[PDB]
């Protein structure tokens, strides 16, 4: 019960929480774009932020480490 | 005659006997009184 | 031999009851006073007849 | 990180500390039921006497026999030394008392455990003495062989509790000490402790006069101490464990505000002591088996009631729905 | 650059133990160790794609990977004893009886 | 004016926002499970922002020194509810749940 | 999270120095025994044994009637392998 | 594939796995379904994704 | 050198209180007197509250009680027990028949005193002494070594 | 870089484990080996997995082995020989395995280049997966006994043989 | 009464084991501005970086 009481905490702040994280990632995101507009300007048949999956649907950029999330 | 060989293979080997005694209990509850648990509160 | 028997053997070789006798008369002694003699200043007892240095 | 190593340290020194004073007390407390006094002049009761020794150590001419396992011959007390002070990283004193929170401790407590074999083994091996050879092989196998149970009776505590954090281990016995229930898991759990730290009735190496070598026979000055530390440190880590894993850790004996006042560092070190105590009391009482002896209690009696004990836990938690 | 590197300390693993078959004719007993290091390199290699991928089934299969090492040491080495044992060595060239 | 919204004051305040901010909070999480897109879903976040920092605000109105020493001790024990009763108490008591 | 493992290593360098302190400075002023190689051969089953327990305790509370058959069943072969080695004296050092 | 992550939630590629599998599942040939393929494939190892990446990199070296 | 020798003095009184307060022995039970020792380490004198432990191997051991007559069989054994003893080191030469071959002086198979196989720091006499004479014999090994400067010699050299 | 530390330790105590001329030496390298392993299962968050290869591979595994061993007495007479002559051999299969080998994630998995720009900030963060984490221990121990419990008892009746072998091959009783 | 010799030792070692207890937690808390928490997970971590930004940036 106990473990359930900290958990439901976590279950009702997650929404404020997720929607900050997403603005910032965003934000972010906009500026990346904007970087990779000015590094490829002049590169012909570039196309800034393109989707490298076929399907389009959503997902976060790929990071090269294997396990970042647990240090 | 098979009630004083067990009554000496616990004499003698009284280790192993409350081995088989305290596992047995250990498998005994899962197999038995659990489905009779579930059986009582479907009910 | 009969049940109870076979049952008190058992119980007293699991539960070391044996062993709980000698633990306890050597913890009796634990608090008892000591023989030791502080020597040198203290020293044991000898006789008249003692035999030392000539 | 930069404060990090004075935790370290504040934990290293006053164990080294403890351990010095541990070999006082057992000398105390043998005399004392051998109706003597046992260590009284260096210092006043004695309280000097660990000082003295360990000078006297280190003043002491290291021998260093003409082996062709010259590096290996001093690296064993190191490795047995390093791994017996390595084991309390992980120790909790008390709630947020601990230098690593790991979530899989009871794990890594069973490796460095099982680690612990090595120091022996090379230093039989290494010392070119046939005697000091087989005596380590008795040992390294009287050990590897009560590992096993000390492995089960962790298994038991593990299924009572559902994780492997050591404090969580302690909080699980807020409402009752897992020694109540599981007190013959707990007698199982202190004999095998003894039989792992070749202590009384089961200390082979001290056996000299049975014409049984030990493995640190061709030792001297400071390798011999680190053997003779890492020993006594075990023997406090064992009691530490037995403390944390039945008598509740840290936790008052009774949840009531009288109890609730003295600190729960105090309550851990009492249960420790009492624990150091018992060490002490059986190596007084008793005469000690020999190796095939011992060896038959390891896996005649000890493994079968051990898997016998998870059995009838895990059957029992499951069977009512109390698991966690 | 992680995964490329993970890769390849437990491929330098596997090709130590190549090595250590090539390298050792006249001593079998590192002829074993070679081949536990080859199984080690294995086993890492499914930890690393478990995490690389997202995947559970790499670490099911690393632990049962481990059994089946133990499993083989234990009967590998009960070979090499009653070998020893007839033999009274075990140098090679007293288990070279069979050929043709 | 407005409480810095930390993890330590989130937290205390973590049941009167599931009791105040629900349905917000519901048509945020039906929004992300049909779209993880961050970009997709900015305005159910706003509606979800709005709503706690107006509860935020308004309680820090009503109760300000429970939910003070409430926060401080959350905060002292990174979250932990358990040693936290006693302000927990003292701050239900006086900003009810309801 | 991996993060308390640090700690560990930075204790594990200062116990190592604290022994090479302690070890270096006094520096300044032909029988095989079969029955080894099979209490090893216990130990590294009953090893196995132990590390297949550790999953399985923590795991209870999810895998409920069934997982705990399935590793009854492991353990009776397991057992099985024992009274094996019970009866032909593998447990015997006299 | 299998689904099972190693977090104890979805794996992050299982959904891309899915759509391929349920592809192949009618579409007599394989080739109708390369794209869900190589969506699956790109999940597993960012191969696109880094090699793109990397040509941004290269004109920022090259145009400095 | 006025603070040089000050320091130097106080090491080898911490030196010489060190070696004093734990001096571990390896006992050389030969005869009548090796009783008379067991006696000394029991309860009524109890060595160990001196800081002496006896100790099995001549690795661990600071000094020597040769507690016994000494045979011309075992000399060998002696000097070889006493050859592994690691520095430094002390004997105690307990009894007559270990001092200078007692009543058995005169025989054929007897060693007229074990200072001819090892040196002796200490001559208990007796036959045998006393537990309390052995005793009073380790209260003179103390204060020969209390008379140590091995420090301040070093230095010197 | 820290991983450039272990792979040099692993290489340079495996090279030990294949050319220390005592076999004794070998079997305390190739502890070395899974130290090092063990490391690096604690860099990939592996904790579980990490412990288990000192309890199983050193505490079990290299036990047996210098137990054995050291009970040998081999003498280097009857398993020394020069390598020398072996470089060429080596040098070509391992080149081949190394040109090959090394390398052949490199097509399907390239790498990212790290460049002159912080890339974490684009780290997303998805927290509904982290209200309640699981541990490696229990992510696995979910799977073992339930859905591939088939497997796991076959490695039981795989440990069976072991013990049987052991037994039949070994046996001498007194 | 003498046996009270004995319980000074053990009263050292237990002494110790207190010091190495809370001399650990008193620096942890001297360090980090409050006490060591038992349970430090992923969503603590998270808490802990986003915090840095909610407060700093403030
Ligand atoms: C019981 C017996 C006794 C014996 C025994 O057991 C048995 O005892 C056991 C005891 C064991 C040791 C226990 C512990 C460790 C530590 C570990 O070492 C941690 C290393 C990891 C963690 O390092 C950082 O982790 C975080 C950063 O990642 C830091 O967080 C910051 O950053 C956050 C984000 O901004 C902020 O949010 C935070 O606020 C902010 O603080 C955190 O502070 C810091 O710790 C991994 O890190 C690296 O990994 C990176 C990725 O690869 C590498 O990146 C590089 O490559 C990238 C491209 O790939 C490029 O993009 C990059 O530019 C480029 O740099 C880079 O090399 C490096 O970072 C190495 C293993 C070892 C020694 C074990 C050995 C084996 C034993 C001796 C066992 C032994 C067997
Ligand atoms: C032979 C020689 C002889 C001499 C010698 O050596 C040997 O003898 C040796 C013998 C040694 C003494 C031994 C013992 C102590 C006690 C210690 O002092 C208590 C430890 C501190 C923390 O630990 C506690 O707290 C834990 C958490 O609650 C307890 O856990 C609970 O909860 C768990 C989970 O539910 C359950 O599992 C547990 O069961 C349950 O108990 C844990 O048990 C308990 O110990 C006391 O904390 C307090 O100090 C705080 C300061 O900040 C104050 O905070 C306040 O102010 C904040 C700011 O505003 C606000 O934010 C806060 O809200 C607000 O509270 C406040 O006063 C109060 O908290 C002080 C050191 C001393 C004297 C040692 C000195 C040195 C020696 C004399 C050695 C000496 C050298
Ligand atoms: C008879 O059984 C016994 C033993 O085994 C034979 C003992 O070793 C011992 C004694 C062993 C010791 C006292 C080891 C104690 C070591 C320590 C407390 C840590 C080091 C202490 C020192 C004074 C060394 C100081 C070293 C330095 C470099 C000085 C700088 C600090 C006793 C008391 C004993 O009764
Ligand atoms: C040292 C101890 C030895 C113990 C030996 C005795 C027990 C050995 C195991 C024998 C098999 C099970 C016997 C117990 C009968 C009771 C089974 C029972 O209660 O049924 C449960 C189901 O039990 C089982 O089905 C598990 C069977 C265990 C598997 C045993 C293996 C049998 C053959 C397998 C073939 C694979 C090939 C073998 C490879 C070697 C009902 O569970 P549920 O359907 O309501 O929900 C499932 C669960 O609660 C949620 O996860
Ligand atoms: C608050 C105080 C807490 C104290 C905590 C620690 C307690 C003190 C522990 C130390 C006690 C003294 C230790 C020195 C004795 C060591 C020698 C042990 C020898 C031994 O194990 O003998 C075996 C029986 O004991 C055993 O088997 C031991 C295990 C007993 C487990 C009991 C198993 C069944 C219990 C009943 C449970 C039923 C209820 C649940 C359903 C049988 O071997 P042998 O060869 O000596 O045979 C001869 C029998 N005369
Ligand atoms: S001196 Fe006397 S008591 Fe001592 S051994 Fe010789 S005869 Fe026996």
């Amino acid at each position: 019960a106990l473990k359930e009481e900290k958990y439901a905490a976590r279950r009702t702040i997650l929404p404020i929480l997720q929607a900050e994280e997403d603005e910032r990632f965003v934000s972010e995101w906009k500026k990346y774009l904007e970087y990779e507009a000015d590094v490829m300007k002049d590169v012909p048949g570039w196309k800034v932020g393109e989707n490298v999956y076929n399907s389009g649907r959503w997902m976060p950029p790929a990071t090269g480490e294997l396990r970042p999330d647990v240090w | 005659p098979v009630m004083e060989k067990l009554r000496m293979f616990v004499a003698q080997e009284p280790v192993v006997a409350a081995s088989c005694l305290i596992g047995g209990v250990g498998l005994f509850l899962p197999a038995v009184v659990r489905p009779i648990l579930d059986s009582l509160e479907a009910s | 031999k009969d049940w109870n028997t076979v049952f008190e053997r058992s119980i007293n070789t699991l539960f070391l009851t044996e062993m709980v006798r000698g633990l306890s008369l050597t913890l009796k002694y634990f608090f008892d006073p000591k023989v030791t003699i502080n020597y040198p200043f203290e020293k044991g007892p000898l006789s008249p007849r003692f035999r030392g240095e000539h | 990180y930069i404060a990090v190593p004075a935790e370290i340290l504040g934990i290293i020194l006053p164990l080294l500390l403890g351990v010095a004073f541990l070999v006082l007390a057992e000398r105390k407390v043998m005399a004392f039921v051998q109706r003597r006094k046992g260590p009284d002049v260096v210092g006043s009761f004695g309280l000097l006497q660990p000082l003295a020794d360990g000078l006297k150590l280190i003043l002491k001419e290291p021998i260093s026999p003409s082996s062709a396992n010259f590096f290996l011959f001093r690296m064993a007390p190191v490795a047995t030394f390093m791994l017996s002070l390595v084991a309390w990283a992980v120790v909790p004193f008390d709630y947020g008392m601990v230098l690593s929170d790991l979530n899989i401790g009871l794990l890594y407590l069973f490796a460095i455990s099982s680690l612990g074999v090595y120091g022996i083994i090379i230093a039989g091996r290494s010392s070119n003495s046939k005697y000091a050879f087989l005596g380590a092989l008795r040992s390294a196998a009287q050990m590897v062989s009560y590992e096993v149970s000390i492995g089960l009776i962790l298994i038991t505590v593990l299924i009572c509790v559902g994780s492997c954090n050591l404090s969580e281990i302690v909080m699980a016995q807020k409402q009752i000490w897992f020694g109540i229930p599981l007190f013959p898991v707990l007698v199982m759990f202190f004999i095998s402790c003894l039989a792992e730290t070749n202590r009384a009735p089961f200390d082979l190496p001290e056996a000299e006069a049975e014409l049984v070598a030990g493995y640190n026979v061709e030792y001297s000055s400071m390798g011999f101490a680190l053997f003779f530390l890492g020993e006594y440190a075990n023997m406090i880590l064992m009691s530490g464990l037995c403390t944390l894993f039945f008598l509740g850790g840290w936790l008052p004996i009774l949840d009531l505000p009288i109890f609730k006042k003295i600190p729960g560092s105090i309550w851990f070190s009492i249960k420790v002591l009492f624990f150091l105590f018992l060490y002490i009391w059986v190596r007084a009482a008793f005469p000690r088996y020999r190796y095939d002896q011992l060896m038959g209690l390891g896996w005649k009696v000890f493994l079968p009631l051990s898997l016998a004990w998870v059995v009838s836990v895990s059957g029992l938690l499951v069977t009512f729905q109390w698991l966690p | 650059m992680d995964l490329i590197k993970y890769f390849t300390f437990s491929m330098i693993i596997f090709i130590l133990g190549i090595w250590g078959i090539l390298l050792n004719r006249r001593n079998i007993l590192i002829m074993l160790m070679s081949i536990e290091l080859m199984l080690l390199a294995v086993n890492l290699n499914f930890l690393v794609f478990s995490v690389s991928l997202d995947d559970m089934m790499g670490q099911v299969f690393a632990l049962l990977v481990l059994t089946v090492a133990a499993a083989e040491s234990a009967i590998g080495l009960a070979i090499f004893v009653i070998t020893f044992r007839v033999r009274g060595t075990i140098a090679v060239e007293f288990i070279n009886s069979i050929q043709g | 004016g407005n409480p810095i919204p930390t993890s330590a004051v989130l937290t205390a305040s973590a049941k009167h926002i599931g009791m105040r901010c629900m349905p917000e909070n519901v048509a945020f999480l039906k929004c992300k499970k049909n779209d993880p897109n961050p970009e997709k879903c900015l305005d159910k976040g706003r509606d979800v922002t709005r709503c706690v920092l107006g509860l935020l605000k308004d309680l820090h109105q009503k109760c300000q020194k429970e939910m003070d020493d409430y926060v401080g001790c959350m905060y002292y024990y990174t979250n932990e509810f358990d040693l936290c009763r006693k302000e927990q108490e003292a701050f239900e008591k006086v900003c009810p749940l309801k | 999270m991996m993060l308390e493992f640090a700690p560990i290593f930075i204790y594990l360098v200062i116990s190592l120095l604290v022994s090479l302190i302690l070890l270096g400075v006094p520096f300044l002023f032909s029988r095989f025994d079969i029955r080894f190689y099979l209490v090893s051969i216990l130990f590294l089953i009953f090893d196995l044994e132990v590390t297949f327990f550790f999953p399985w305790a923590v795991s209870l509370n999810k895998i409920d009637l069934f997982g705990f058959w399935s590793m009854m069943a492991f353990l009776f072969i397991l057992t099985i392998g024992f009274l094996y080695e019970w009866k032909r004296g593998a447990l015997d050092w006299e | 594939a299998s689904g099972w992550g190693i977090t104890g939630n979805k794996g992050r590629c299982y959904d891309f796995w899915m759509d391929f599998s349920e592809c192949m599942s009618h579409c007599r040939e394989p080739k109708d379904c390369t794209l869900l393929r190589e969506d699956y494939l790109e999940c597993l190892h960012h191969s696109k994704e880094f090699q793109r990446r990397n040509r941004i990199y290269k004109e920022e070296q090259r145009k400095l | 050198s006025k603070a040089a020798e000050f320091v130097i003095s106080k090491v080898d009184d911490l030196m010489n209180w060190a070696r004093t307060g734990s001096i571990w022995p390896m006992t050389f039970g030969l005869a009548c007197c090796a009783v008379e020792m067991m006696h000394t380490g029991a309860a009524r004198y109890d060595l160990d509250r001196f800081g002496i432990i006896f100790r099995p191997s001549p690795r661990q051991s600071d000094c020597m009680i040769v507690a016994g007559t000494l045979t011309n069989k075992m000399a060998p054994a002696l000097r070889k027990v006493y050859d592994q003893m690691p520095e430094p080191r002390w004997v105690i030469s307990m009894g007559s028949c270990a001092n200078g071959g007692g009543y058995y002086h005169y025989s054929y198979s007897v060693v007229r005193g074990c200072d001819r196989i090892v040196p002796v720091d200490i001559y208990v006499p007796g036959c045998p002494p006393t537990a309390e004479a052995l005793l009073y014999g380790l209260l003179q090994l103390q204060k020969k070594i209390n008379r140590r400067k091995d420090f301040l010699h070093w230095w010197n050299k | 870089m820290i991983l450039s530390v272990l792979s040099s330790l692993a290489l340079v105590s495996g090279l030990m484990v294949v050319r220390a001329k005592n076999p004794v030496h070998s079997v305390l390298f190739f502890i070395l080996v899974f130290c090092d392993t063990s490391g690096l299962l604690l860099l990939l968050g592996l904790d579980f997995f990490a412990m288990i290869f000192l309890v199983v591979y050193i505490g079990a595994i290299a036990v047996l082995f210098l137990f054995v061993v050291m009970m040998f007495h081999i003498q280097i007479a009857e398993i020394h020989e020069e390598v020398l002559r072996y470089l060429p051999v080596s040098g070509i299969i391992g080149l081949i395995f190394w040109w090959e080998m090394f390398f052949i994630l490199d097509n399907e998995s390239i790498p990212l280049l790290p460049t002159q720009r912080n890339t974490t900030s684009l780290r997303y963060t998805v927290y509904a997966g982290k209200v309640r984490s699981w541990t490696n221990l229990e992510t696995l121990g979910n799977l073992l006994y339930t859905y591939y419990f088939v497997w796991f008892l076959v490695s039981s009746l795989i440990l069976l043989v072991a013990m049987i072998g052991a037994i039949v091959l070994t046996m001498h009783r007194t | 009464l003498v046996w009270l010799e004995a319980m000074l030792p053990l009263g050292i070692i237990g002494g110790m084991l207190c010091i190495m207890g809370n001399s650990q937690y008193y620096i942890h808390k001297a360090y980090h501005g409050r006490p060591k928490h038992i349970g430090h997970d992923e969503w603590d971590v998270a808490m802990e970086r986003r915090d840095k930004k909610v407060v700093e940036k403030a």
